[PDB]
């Protein structure tokens, strides 16, 4: 995960932008949308039981400002993901049990999200570089399988 | 399958995507090229360059197959038939690579259609490519 | 889609499994749940250690509905339709776990079958379970 | 990719009766005969028309040697894969272009060739400490992508 400092720059231009309460919840819900079976960890969540019952589930928003908080986290240490994500992989890992696939997906879902709020600024430059960061995370979350 | 939701989803975000289809399509094109550069091996006699004429000829030819998967939403194996063909004897295209350009596809409809990409539709429109991607990968 | 020829290698193959389908059954399972730990969690109440009765009994269930998908193999959305519900809907078994259990299926008939795990076989018996995947997560 | 002492027990006794000449050209054929789009990076190779020919093509044998050469690498050092296969990462991915995916399949081709030539001996706990070599050695060959 080495940007050039090209790609740092779209990258954390963008960043700076994002509503930090609001992204990540939009990309869970998502995630849990699309992809119904990432249903079966959030069981204790309450109605999933539609996409409005999701994405205006309190608990979902909730979650997912967590979700993105670790990802603000990773923007700041690209140089280190092992080490920034090892405890929140043994927890997916050892713990939920979450096959990695998953981070990849929420990964390109955030990446949609990132691409619905900002049109025309999400150029595929920006894209580019936002994939190279949400692979990285991904991989690092999945460390404690490899 | 795809539900008759589904369906309605599709052909609804397909209605205001409307003439920008093909450029839609050169764009997400580009979007896979520049994201997943592996991609780019099997267009080496194009230049890929933004603005090339060569990619967005293929993007129309892209959104015209994909309209027309649409069209005959419930018959795709038949209607797909030639490109299921094309895809896998000839061209041998990785799996992989339609869940790249499926991702693209839908960034793509994402940076047009701020209304229209809700989170059912987003739904719709990944199975509908996932249908599609299936179809291509068949042979 | 299969091919007469990966019709012809599939119930072949499955003819010198004979009876031993729900013992092999039994044994994909548990290298699947070995090799892939984070399959276990699907099955908090199952015992799953060597020799467990349980095992043994969801194995030749398994095997079953193989069998069943091969005796319908060009039926085979009708066929499993019942157990793509279950899947899907209620088990919400994640895709990549069946390739998995796909792959661990055919390590078994290879340990097993000597003589009829030919390149060709191998390649018939991966497009049949690829099959039975697609129609398993279709809901 | 730690292996226990009982993991690296199983790994290594099997390896030792691994017929190095012919193992690595039955995996590379099957992968070819397999997933048939694998076929796209050895055109060179000659015909590769059917199984009968990819298996009995010398080019495929013969560069199965290597392969398995490369694998028997790693499996000395379990311990710095990444270091092992830095360079072949390059080839493969900086000038090959050959998507990760693919490594996990050859790895797990592999593992269908040695369940095929071991038979019993070849038991799922066998299988599982297997498994966890083959997805070390295809993550570290794909680093490059990282
Ligand atoms: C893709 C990148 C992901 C990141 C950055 C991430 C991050 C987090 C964070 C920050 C927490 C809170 C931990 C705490 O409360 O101390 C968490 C918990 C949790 N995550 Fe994720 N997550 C990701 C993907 C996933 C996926 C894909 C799933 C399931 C499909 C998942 C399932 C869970 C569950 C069930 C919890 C709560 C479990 C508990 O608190 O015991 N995560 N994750
Ligand atoms: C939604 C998925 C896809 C659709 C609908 C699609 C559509 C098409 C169509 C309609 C053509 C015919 C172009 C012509 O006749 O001039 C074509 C050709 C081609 N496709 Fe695709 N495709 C898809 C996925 C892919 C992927 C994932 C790749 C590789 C990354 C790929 C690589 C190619 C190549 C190399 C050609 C030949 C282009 C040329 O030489 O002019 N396609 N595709
Ligand atoms: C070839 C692919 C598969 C086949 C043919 C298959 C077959 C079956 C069958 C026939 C049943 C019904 C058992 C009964 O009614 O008692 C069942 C149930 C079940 N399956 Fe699968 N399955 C496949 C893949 C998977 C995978 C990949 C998973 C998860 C890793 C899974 C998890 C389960 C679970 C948790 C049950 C309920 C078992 C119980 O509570 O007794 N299946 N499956
Ligand atoms: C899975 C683990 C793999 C290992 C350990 C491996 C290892 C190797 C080795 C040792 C060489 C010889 C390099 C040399 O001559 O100096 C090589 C070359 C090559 N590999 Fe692989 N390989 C793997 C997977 C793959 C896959 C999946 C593909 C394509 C689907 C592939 C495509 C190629 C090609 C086309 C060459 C020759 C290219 C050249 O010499 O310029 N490899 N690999």
């Amino acid at each position: 995960v080495h940007l050039t400092p090209e790609e740092k720059s779209a990258v954390t231009a963008l960043w700076g932008k994002v509503n930090v309460d609001e992204v990540g919840g939009e990309a869970l819900g998502r995630l849990l949308v699309v992809y119904p079976w990432t249903q079966r960890f959030f069981e204790s969540f309450g109605d999933l039981s539609t996409p409005d019952a999701v994405m205006g589930n309190p608990k979902v928003k909730a979650h997912g400002k967590k979700v993105l908080g670790a990802f603000s986290d990773g923007l700041a240490h690209l140089d280190n993901l092992k080490g920034t994500f090892a405890t929140l992989s043994e927890l997916h890992c050892d713990k939920l049990h979450v096959d990695p696939e998953n981070f990849r997906l929420l990964g390109n879902v955030l990446v949609c999200v990132l691409a619905h709020h900002f049109g025309k600024e999400f150029t595929p430059p920006v894209q580019a570089a936002y994939q190279k960061v949400v692979a990285g995370v991904a991989n690092a979350l999945a460390h404690k399988y490899h | 399958v795809l539900s008759p939701a589904d369906k309605t989803n599709v052909k609804a975000a397909w209605g205001k995507v409307g003439a920008h289809a093909g450029e839609y399509g050169a764009e997400a094109l580009e979007r896979m090229f520049l994201s997943f550069p592996t991609t780019k091996t099997y267009f080496p006699h194009f230049d890929l360059s933004h603005g090339s004429a060569q990619v967005k000829g293929h993007g129309k030819k892209v959104a015209d197959a994909l309209t027309n998967a649409v069209a005959h939403v419930d018959d795709m194996p038949n209607a797909l038939s030639a490109l299921s063909d094309l895809h896998a004897h000839k061209l041998r295209v990785d799996p992989v690579n339609f869940k790249l350009l499926s991702h693209c596809l839908l960034v793509t409809l994402a940076a047009h259609l701020p209304a229209e990409f809700t989170p059912a539709v987003h739904a719709s429109l990944d199975k509908f490519l996932a249908s599609v991607s299936t179809v291509l990968t068949s042979k």
